[PDB]
Protein backbone atom coordinates (compact mmCIF):
# COMPACT_ATOMS: atom_id res chain seq x y z
CA UNK A 1 0.00 0.00 0.00
CA UNK A 2 0.97 3.69 0.84
CA UNK A 3 4.91 3.50 1.93
CA UNK A 4 5.10 7.71 1.07
CA UNK A 5 6.82 9.16 4.22
CA UNK A 6 4.63 11.28 6.57
CA UNK A 7 2.08 10.70 10.06
CA UNK A 8 -0.87 8.20 9.78
CA UNK A 9 -3.36 6.99 12.10
CA UNK A 10 -3.75 3.62 13.43
CA UNK A 11 -7.32 2.18 13.02
CA UNK A 12 -9.28 -0.18 14.16
CA UNK A 13 -12.86 -1.81 13.15
CA UNK A 14 -13.02 -4.81 15.82
CA UNK A 15 -15.54 -1.84 18.06
CA UNK A 16 -18.26 0.47 17.00
CA UNK A 17 -17.01 1.97 13.32
CA UNK A 18 -13.97 2.66 12.56
CA UNK A 19 -11.87 3.70 15.58
CA UNK A 20 -8.42 5.51 15.71
CA UNK A 21 -6.38 3.07 18.29
CA UNK A 22 -3.58 5.32 17.69
CA UNK A 23 -0.48 7.07 15.66
CA UNK A 24 2.26 6.70 13.44
CA UNK A 25 5.49 7.95 11.50
CA UNK A 26 6.66 6.65 8.73
CA UNK A 27 9.89 7.01 7.15
CA UNK A 28 12.62 5.63 4.62
CA UNK A 29 9.76 2.58 4.15
CA UNK A 30 9.34 1.70 7.99
CA UNK A 31 6.35 2.33 10.09
CA UNK A 32 7.46 3.57 13.46
CA UNK A 33 4.38 3.66 16.31
CA UNK A 34 3.95 3.08 20.10
CA UNK A 35 3.95 -0.74 21.12
CA UNK A 36 0.88 -0.09 23.10
CA UNK A 37 -1.11 1.13 20.38
CA UNK A 38 -0.78 -2.09 18.33
CA UNK A 39 0.48 -4.91 20.85
CA UNK A 40 3.27 -5.71 17.70
CA UNK A 41 0.05 -7.14 15.58
CA UNK A 42 0.21 -7.35 12.13
CA UNK A 43 -0.94 -3.45 10.10
CA UNK A 44 -2.99 -2.83 6.87
CA UNK A 45 -2.02 -0.15 3.88
CA UNK A 46 -4.22 -0.25 1.30
CA UNK A 47 -4.40 -4.00 0.34
CA UNK A 48 -0.89 -4.08 1.36
CA UNK A 49 0.49 -5.82 4.62
CA UNK A 50 3.11 -4.36 7.24
CA UNK A 51 4.66 -6.97 9.18
CA UNK A 52 6.68 -6.17 12.54
CA UNK A 53 10.35 -6.26 12.66
CA UNK A 54 11.11 -4.51 15.83
CA UNK A 55 9.35 -3.98 18.94
CA UNK A 56 10.10 -3.43 22.69
CA UNK A 57 7.32 -3.36 25.32
CA UNK A 58 9.82 -1.14 27.92
CA UNK A 59 10.36 1.25 25.88
CA UNK A 60 6.97 1.02 24.55
CA UNK A 61 7.84 1.25 20.78
CA UNK A 62 7.59 -0.83 17.60
CA UNK A 63 8.62 -0.46 13.89
CA UNK A 64 7.40 -2.57 10.71
CA UNK A 65 8.97 -3.74 7.64
CA UNK A 66 12.66 -2.80 8.58
CA UNK A 67 14.80 -1.53 12.01
CA UNK A 68 14.10 1.95 13.65
CA UNK A 69 15.17 4.86 11.80
CA UNK A 70 14.42 7.64 13.89
CA UNK A 71 17.81 8.78 15.85
CA UNK A 72 17.35 12.68 15.91
CA UNK A 73 17.26 13.92 19.78
CA UNK A 74 15.91 16.66 21.80
CA UNK A 75 18.95 19.91 22.36
CA UNK A 76 17.79 20.37 25.83
CA UNK A 77 17.67 23.51 25.50
CA UNK A 78 14.83 24.49 22.06
CA UNK A 79 11.03 24.07 21.75
CA UNK A 80 9.72 21.61 19.74
CA UNK A 81 6.25 20.73 18.59
CA UNK A 82 3.72 18.10 18.71
CA UNK A 83 2.12 17.27 15.81
CA UNK A 84 -0.58 16.30 17.57
CA UNK A 85 -3.37 13.83 15.37
CA UNK A 86 -6.10 13.48 17.85
CA UNK A 87 -9.28 10.87 16.81
CA UNK A 88 -11.63 12.14 13.85
CA UNK A 89 -9.87 15.36 14.22
CA UNK A 90 -6.92 17.32 11.33
CA UNK A 91 -3.47 16.80 12.25
CA UNK A 92 -2.02 20.20 14.30
CA UNK A 93 1.54 21.37 15.33
CA UNK A 94 1.64 22.52 18.85
CA UNK A 95 4.82 24.38 20.01
CA UNK A 96 5.75 23.83 23.55
CA UNK A 97 8.88 23.41 25.87
CA UNK A 98 9.60 20.62 27.17
CA UNK A 99 10.10 19.61 30.99
CA UNK A 100 12.48 16.91 32.15
CA UNK A 101 11.67 13.23 33.38
CA UNK A 102 14.96 12.28 35.95
CA UNK A 103 15.29 8.99 36.30
CA UNK A 104 18.04 6.68 37.88
CA UNK A 105 19.36 6.16 33.96
CA UNK A 106 19.39 9.35 33.25
CA UNK A 107 17.43 12.39 32.20
CA UNK A 108 14.45 12.67 29.54
CA UNK A 109 12.78 15.32 27.77
CA UNK A 110 9.02 15.33 28.50
CA UNK A 111 5.97 17.49 26.72
CA UNK A 112 3.04 18.90 29.15
CA UNK A 113 0.46 18.80 26.41
CA UNK A 114 -3.17 17.31 27.15
CA UNK A 115 -4.90 14.89 24.01
CA UNK A 116 -6.81 11.91 23.94
CA UNK A 117 -5.04 8.40 24.22
CA UNK A 118 -6.17 7.76 20.31
CA UNK A 119 -3.33 10.46 19.77
CA UNK A 120 -0.79 8.13 21.57
CA UNK A 121 2.39 7.81 18.87
CA UNK A 122 1.82 11.66 17.07
CA UNK A 123 5.32 12.50 16.58
CA UNK A 124 7.35 15.34 18.42
CA UNK A 125 9.50 17.14 15.70
CA UNK A 126 12.48 19.70 16.49
CA UNK A 127 12.87 22.99 14.76
CA UNK A 128 14.32 20.96 11.00
CA UNK A 129 11.35 19.25 10.88
CA UNK A 130 13.26 16.10 12.64
CA UNK A 131 10.88 13.39 14.93
CA UNK A 132 13.02 13.35 18.11
CA UNK A 133 10.29 10.72 19.76
CA UNK A 134 6.68 10.12 19.86
CA UNK A 135 4.17 11.00 22.39
CA UNK A 136 2.06 8.61 24.54
CA UNK A 137 3.66 7.35 27.95
CA UNK A 138 3.99 9.13 30.40
CA UNK A 139 2.54 10.02 33.91
CA UNK A 140 -0.24 11.52 35.41
CA UNK A 141 0.28 14.38 37.77
CA UNK A 142 -1.68 15.96 41.02
CA UNK A 143 -3.78 18.35 38.60
CA UNK A 144 -4.96 15.21 36.48
CA UNK A 145 -2.82 16.70 33.85
CA UNK A 146 -0.92 14.46 31.41
CA UNK A 147 2.81 14.69 30.90
CA UNK A 148 4.37 12.23 28.06
CA UNK A 149 8.02 11.44 27.98
CA UNK A 150 9.57 12.09 24.48
CA UNK A 151 9.84 8.87 23.60
CA UNK A 152 12.87 7.98 20.99
CA UNK A 153 14.17 4.23 19.77
CA UNK A 154 17.91 3.74 18.82
CA UNK A 155 19.37 3.39 15.44
CA UNK A 156 21.33 0.77 14.52
CA UNK B 1 -7.62 -5.93 11.99
CA UNK B 2 -5.68 -2.87 12.10
CA UNK B 3 -5.18 -0.47 9.14
CA UNK B 4 -3.31 2.75 8.80
CA UNK B 5 -4.34 6.55 7.13
CA UNK B 6 -2.45 9.08 6.28
CA UNK B 7 -3.15 12.49 8.24
CA UNK B 8 -0.33 14.84 6.80
CA UNK B 9 3.35 15.76 6.46
CA UNK B 10 5.90 15.86 8.87
CA UNK B 11 7.00 19.67 9.01
CA UNK B 12 7.83 22.41 11.72
CA UNK B 13 5.49 25.04 11.13
CA UNK B 14 6.10 28.97 12.15
CA UNK B 15 3.56 30.77 13.97
CA UNK B 16 2.32 27.44 15.38
CA UNK B 17 -0.18 28.04 18.87
CA UNK B 18 2.27 28.21 21.93
CA UNK B 19 1.02 26.21 24.81
CA UNK B 20 2.14 23.93 27.69
CA UNK B 21 4.07 24.09 30.51
CA UNK B 22 7.95 22.48 31.95
CA UNK B 23 7.97 20.56 34.69
CA UNK B 24 10.60 18.46 35.95
CA UNK B 25 9.41 15.50 37.73
CA UNK B 26 11.77 12.34 39.70
CA UNK B 27 10.00 9.97 37.67
CA UNK B 28 10.34 5.81 37.68
CA UNK B 29 10.27 2.87 34.16
CA UNK B 30 8.76 -0.70 35.24
CA UNK B 31 9.65 -3.61 33.21
CA UNK B 32 6.16 -3.46 31.53
CA UNK B 33 6.91 0.27 30.38
CA UNK B 34 4.80 2.08 32.97
CA UNK B 35 6.17 5.45 34.11
CA UNK B 36 5.72 6.62 38.12
CA UNK B 37 6.19 9.07 40.07
CA UNK B 38 8.94 8.80 42.24
CA UNK B 39 7.53 10.47 45.76
N1 LIG C 1 2.69 2.13 29.06
C1 LIG C 1 2.06 2.22 27.74
C2 LIG C 1 0.64 2.75 27.81
C3 LIG C 1 -0.43 1.87 27.90
C4 LIG C 1 -1.73 2.33 27.79
C5 LIG C 1 -1.99 3.68 27.62
C6 LIG C 1 -0.93 4.58 27.56
N2 LIG C 1 -1.21 5.96 27.36
C7 LIG C 1 -2.17 6.71 27.96
O1 LIG C 1 -2.90 6.27 28.85
C8 LIG C 1 -2.32 8.12 27.47
C9 LIG C 1 -1.77 8.57 26.28
C10 LIG C 1 -2.05 9.86 25.86
CL1 LIG C 1 -1.52 10.36 24.28
C11 LIG C 1 -2.81 10.72 26.61
C12 LIG C 1 -3.35 10.28 27.81
N3 LIG C 1 -4.09 11.24 28.54
C13 LIG C 1 -4.61 11.11 29.79
O2 LIG C 1 -4.57 10.13 30.49
O3 LIG C 1 -5.22 12.27 30.13
C14 LIG C 1 -5.91 12.27 31.41
C15 LIG C 1 -7.37 12.06 31.14
C16 LIG C 1 -7.90 10.77 31.08
C17 LIG C 1 -9.23 10.57 30.77
C18 LIG C 1 -10.06 11.65 30.53
C19 LIG C 1 -9.55 12.93 30.61
C20 LIG C 1 -8.22 13.13 30.91
C21 LIG C 1 -3.11 8.97 28.24
C22 LIG C 1 0.38 4.11 27.67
Amino acid sequence: GETTDGVYRVMTRRLLGSTQVGVGVMQEGVFHTMWHVTKGAALRSGEGRLDPYWGDVKQDLVSYCGPWKLDAAWDGLSEVQLLAVPPGERAKNIQTLPGIFKTKDGDIGAVALDYPAGTSGSPILDKCGRVIGLYGNGVVIKNGSYVSAITQGKRE
Amino acid sequence: DMYIERAGDITWEKDAEVTGNSPRLDVALDESGDFSLVE
